[PDB]
C-alpha cells in the first residue's frame, strides 16, 4: 500500500492568506493525485485532480502542484468558506489510498484558559466512584497541556481529556480533563491539583482543593 | 459459422465466430 | 462542418506529396503515432502513385483526393481501434508488402489496385463491435446480411463511395476492368473476416508445407490474396514493442467497451478477452491469439516471399514479450 | 445536482450485521464504479473496495473479505454495503463515492457518510452529578458550575441549563467511553453575583432510556 502523508493535522489561517497544504507519497505516483475538501457531516468534494488540474466548478483560488512524491494544494486569497478538512489521494495503483487530512482553522488573538476544578460530589461518592473534573475554557491557541497531581505527585492513569471544536463564533477552544478513581483510592489522599500550561503565561495556571476542608 | 466442435472453445475465447 | 471538409480538400489537393523514402512508408517497422491527419492522406497518395496505379488508370489528382478524404471521414472517430488509422496502417503494411517484401512483381496491376482500395476500406463504418455481437443482439444488419455480416457492410460502403460523384477513382477503367476489379475487391474485404481466414487457411498452409504452392494457379492465387489481406489487417501485431504495446491498448479498450454492452443490454457474460475486469489476463490471451492466429500465418507468408520475414520476426518478438508479461 | 445520499447513523450490537444504503440522484450509477471508504475516529480514510453496478463485479481489499459485502441496483440507483460479525473496531463513518468506470480513481462524487457505532453494551440511563465549587474564601468574579453525566449508553444525551434560558457561557463536551459506557460534562459560567441568589439547574435527557434528570447546583459539595 502506498502511504500518503499529510504531516500537518491543523493549520491556523486568516481570510486573505495564501495557504499551502503538503502531501507526500511513499512511492512515485506521477501526477496521479487528487485533493478533496470536506466539511463536518458533509460529502467530501473533488477539488484538484492529476495533481494540478482544477475540477469543474471549483473556484480559481485553488491550485495544486507537484509530482513524483511531493504534492501541494494551494489556496490563494483564502475565504471563510475555505475553512475545512483537506485530503490527498493517489490513484496511481491499487489499493487507492488517502492522506489523513489537514484541517484549516481560524486565527484570532491568544486567550488564556479559564480553569476550574471540582471535587467528587457526595452523591457520586455514595456510589463508590470519584471523578475530579477540571475545565479549561475559552483559550487560544489550541496547544495546551494539563497535568494532575495527587498530594503533589503527577497522576498519569485514570485521566480522560475531551475537547470541543473551535468555536464558530468566538474562535476559541475549550477542554475538560477528568480524573476518575474509586472512592477508596480518592479517600486515601488530600490534595488534588489541575495544572494548565499554555503559551499565555509563564506560570502555569494551578487549581486545587483539599479533601479535608471540602 | 459451423466448425468442428473441438475447435469451438478456442474460436470463441478469441473474438471469432 | 461541410466547410472544414471542403477546405481540407483545397489544402490537400495542392500540397506536395513527399517521397516514399521521406515518409518511411517502405518500412515494416513504420508508425503513424506522430503523423497528422493530412500527412496520412499524403502517404496514401504516395502509395497509389508509387504503385503506378495513378498513371496506369488515368486518375485525376482532384478525384483521388476527394475519394481518400471521403474514406477518412467514414471511419468513426469515437471508435477505439477500428478507426481510420487502422485502415491506414493496414494499407501501409499492404504497401510495404508489395515493395520491400517484393510482391508487386508477382501480380497484375488490376490486382494491386484492388488490394490497395480494399485494404483502405476493409472496415468502413465499423461500429467497434464484432460479428459475433451484432449477430447475438439481432442488429438489423444481421437481418440484412447472412455470413460475414460486417465485412459485407464494409464493402457496401466502399462501393457506395466509389459511385459517389467526384470519387470515381476508377472512372478510367474499361467496363471489363472495372467489373473484375470490383469482384476482387469484394473478395478481399470479405477475406478480412477472421472466420473465413480460419475456415480456409488450412488448405493454404499445406500447399506451402508440401512445397506445392504456386502463384500461377488462378485459384491458388486468389486464396493467397485472401491470406494477404488477413496478414495486413492484423500487421499491428508485428510492430516494435513500444508500438505493439500501445495499439494493443486500443484493441483492449474497444473490446472492453463491447464487454460492457454484453452485460448491460445483452445480460450475458463476455468472453474474458472483452471482460474489462480481467485486464490482468491480457498478455496470455495475447499469447494464445498470436499462437493460434498469427505466427502460423506470417511463417507461411515468408515461404512465399523471403523479404516478408520482418513481419514474422516482429511477430514472434512481441509474442516473446507478452509471454514474459503473462508470467508477471 | 449530482448527489449521493447515504442512510442515517446506526447504533448496533457487536456480532450483528448492518446494511448501509447510498442513493444516487441527478445521475445514473451504471457507468461508474461505486467505492466505499471507512474513516475511524482520529484516523485517516481507508478504502474498502468497489462494485461495478453494471455487472455486479466487486473487488474487496483483504482486510474486509468476509466483513463487507457490496451490492448495487441500477434501476433504483442504489448501492449497498453489508457489514457482518461487527466488532468495536468497525465503529467508523462509512462513505460511498463514485467515479467513471474508465477512470483510474478520481472521486468527484461522495455521499455524506454514515456513522456506525458498534458495542456489546446494554442501554443504561446516566447518573448526573452536580459540580459545585468548594468554599474557598479567595474573592473572585464570574463563577463556573457544571454537571457530570456518567455511565450511559448509547449516545446521545442532551444538556441544557435553566431549561435553555442559560445558553451563552455553556460548554458541553464530546462524550468518551469508560469501559463500554459514556461520560461527558457540561460547564456553565454566570456572574458571581447571580449565583447562588438565582437558581442554576442542569437538565439532562437521554431519549434511549426515556430519562430526564434535573440537578440544581447548590453551594458546598
Ligand atoms: C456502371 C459501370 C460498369 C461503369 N463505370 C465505369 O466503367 N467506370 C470505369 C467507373 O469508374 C464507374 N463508376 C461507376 N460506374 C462506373
Ligand atoms: C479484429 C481484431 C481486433 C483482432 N485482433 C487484432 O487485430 N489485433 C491486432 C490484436 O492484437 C488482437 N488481439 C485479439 N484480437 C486481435
Amino acid at each position: 500500500d502506498i502511504v500518503m502523508t499529510q504531516s500537518q493535522k491543523f493549520m491556523s489561517t486568516s481570510v486573505g492568506d495564501r495557504v499551502s497544504i503538503t502531501c507526500k507519497a511513499s512511492q512515485n505516483v506521477g501526477t496521479a493525485v487528487a485533493w478533496y475538501q470536506q466539511k463536518p457531516g458533509q460529502s467530501p468534494k473533488l477539488m484538484i485532480y492529476s495533481a494540478s488540474n482544477r475540477y469543474t466548478g471549483v473556484p480559481d483560488r485553488f491550485t495544486g502542484s507537484g509530482s513524483g512524491t511531493d504534492f501541494t494544494l494551494t489556496i490563494s486569497n483564502m475565504q471563510s468558506e475555505d475553512l475545512a478538512d483537506y485530503f490527498c489521494q493517489q490513484y496511481s495503483s491499487y489499493p487507492l489510498t488517502f492522506g489523513a487530512g489537514t484541517k484549516l482553522e481560524l486565527k484570532r488573538a491568544d486567550a488564556a484558559p479559564t480553569v476550574s476544578i471540582f471535587p467528587p460530589s457526595s452523591e457520586q461518592l455514595t456510589s463508590g466512584g470519584a471523578s475530579v473534573v477540571c475545565f479549561l475554557n475559552n483559550f487560544y491557541p489550541k496547544d495546551i497541556n494539563v497535568k494532575w497531581k495527587i498530594d503533589g505527585s503527577e497522576r498519569q492513569n485514570g485521566v480522560l481529556n475531551s475537547a470541543t471544536d473551535q468555536d464558530s463564533k468566538d474562535s476559541t477552544y475549550s477542554m475538560s480533563s477528568t480524573l476518575t478513581l474509586t472512592k477508596d483510592e480518592y479517600e486515601r489522599h488530600n490534595s488534588y491539583t489541575c495544572e494548565a500550561t499554555h503559551k499565555t503565561s509563564t506560570s502555569p495556571i494551578v487549581k486545587s482543593f483539599n479533601r479535608n476542608e471540602c | 459459422e459451423a466448425f468442428n466442435h473441438l475447435e469451438l472453445h478456442e474460436l470463441a475465447q478469441y473474438g471469432i465466430i | 462542418s461541410h466547410m472544414e471538409e471542403t477546405r481540407e480538400l483545397q489544402s490537400l489537393a495542392a500540397a506536395v506529396v513527399p517521397s516514399a523514402q521521406t515518409l518511411k512508408i517502405t518500412d515494416f517497422s513504420f508508425s503513424d503515432f506522430e503523423l497528422s491527419d493530412l500527412e496520412t492522406a499524403l502517404c496514401t497518395i504516395r502509395m497509389f502513385t508509387d504503385l503506378n496505379l495513378v498513371q496506369n488508370f488515368q486518375m485525376k489528382h482532384e478525384v483521388l483526393c476527394r475519394w481518400i478524404l471521403s474514406v477518412k471521414k467514414n471511419y468513426r472517430k469515437n471508435v477505439a481501434y477500428h478507426n481510420w488509422r487502422h485502415a491506414f496502417n493496414t494499407a501501409q503494411c499492404m504497401f510495404a508488402a508489395l515493395k520491400a517484401g517484393k510482391i508487386q512483381n508477382k501480380l497484375t496491376d488490376l490486382e494491386i489496385l484492388a488490394l490497395l482500395i480494399a485494404a483502405l476500406s476493409h472496415d468502413l463504418d465499423h461500429r467497434g463491435v464484432n460479428n459475433s455481437y451484432i449477430q447475438r443482439s439481432e442488429h438489423p444488419l444481421a437481418q440484412l446480411y447472412c455470413h460475414s455480416i460486417m465485412e459485407h457492410h464494409h464493402f457496401d460502403q466502399c462501393l457506395m463511395i466509389l459511385n459517389s460523384p467526384g470519387n470515381q477513382i476508377l472512372s478510367g477503367l474499361s467496363i471489363e476492368e472495372y467489373k473484375t476489379t470490383l469482384k476482387i475487391i469484394k473478395q478481399a474485404i470479405l477475406a478480412t473476416d477472421l472466420a473465413l481466414y480460419i475456415k480456409r487457411r488450412g488448405e493454404f498452409f499445406e500447399l506451402i508445407r508440401k512445397n506445392q504452392f504456386n502463384l500461377e494457379d488462378p485459384h491458388q492465387k486468389e486464396l493467397f490474396l485472401a491470406m494477404l489481406m488477413t496478414a495486413c489487417d492484423l500487421s499491428a501485431i508485428t510492430k516494435p514493442w513500444p508500438i505493439q504495446q500501445r495499439i494493443a491498448e486500443l484493441v483492449a479498450t474497444e473490446f472492453w467497451e463491447q464487454g460492457d454492452l454484453e452485460r448491460t443490454v445483452l445480460q450475458q457474460q463476455p468472453i474474458p478477452m472483452m471482460d474489462r475486469n480481467k485486464r490482468d489476463e491480457l498478455p496470455k490471451l495475447q499469447v494464445g491469439f498470436i499462437d493460434f492466429v498469427c505466427t502460423q500465418l506470417y511463417e507461411a507468408l515468408t515461404h512465399v516471399s523471403e523479404d516478408c520475414f520482418p513481419l514474422l520476426d516482429g511477430c514472434r518478438k512481441n509474442r516473446q514479450k507478452w509471454q514474459a508479461l503473462a508470467e508477471q | 445536482e449530482v448527489q449521493l445520499q447515504q442512510s442515517g447513523a446506526e447504533v448496533v450490537r457487536s456480532g450483528a450485521s448492518v446494511k448501509l444504503s447510498c442513493t444516487a440522484s441527478g445521475f445514473n450509477i451504471k457507468d461508474y464504479y461505486i467505492h466505499w471508504v471507512k474513516q475511524r475516529p482520529e484516523k485517516g480514510l481507508e478504502w474498502i473496495g468497489w462494485i461495478d453496478p453494471e455487472i455486479g463485479d466487486t473487488e474487496y481489499v483483504p482486510k474486509f473479505q468476509g466483513k463487507a459485502t457490496m451490492t448495487a441496483d441500477t434501476s433504483s440507483n442504489t448501492a449497498y454495503l453489508q457489514l457482518s460479525s461487527l466488532t468495536s473496531e468497525d465503529t467508523a463513518v462509512y462513505y460511498c463515492n463514485a467515479g467513471h468506470d474508465y477512470d483510474r480513481g478520481r472521486f468527484p462524487y461522495w455521499g455524506q457518510g454514515t456513522l456506525v457505532t458498534v458495542s456489546a453494551a446494554k442501554t443504561t440511563p446516566p447518573s448526573v452529578y452536580p459540580l459545585a465549587p468548594g468554599s474557598a474564601a479567595q474573592t473572585n468574579s464570574m463563577v463556573t458550575l457544571g454537571c457530570l453525566v456518567k455511565g450511559y449508553f448509547p449516545e446521545p444525551v442532551t444538556v441544557t441549563w435553566n431549561s435553555g434560558s442559560l445558553s451563552s457561557g455553556v460548554h458541553t463536551f464530546p462524550a468518551v467511553l469508560q469501559s463500554d459506557l459514556y461520560t461527558l460534562s457540561s460547564s456553565v459560567t454566570v456572574p458571581s453575583s447571580t449565583w447562588p441568589s438565582e437558581t442554576v439547574t442542569c437538565n439532562v435527557a437521554h431519549p434511549a432510556s426515556s430519562t430526564k434528570v434535573d440537578k440544581k447546583i447548590v453551594p458546598r459539595d
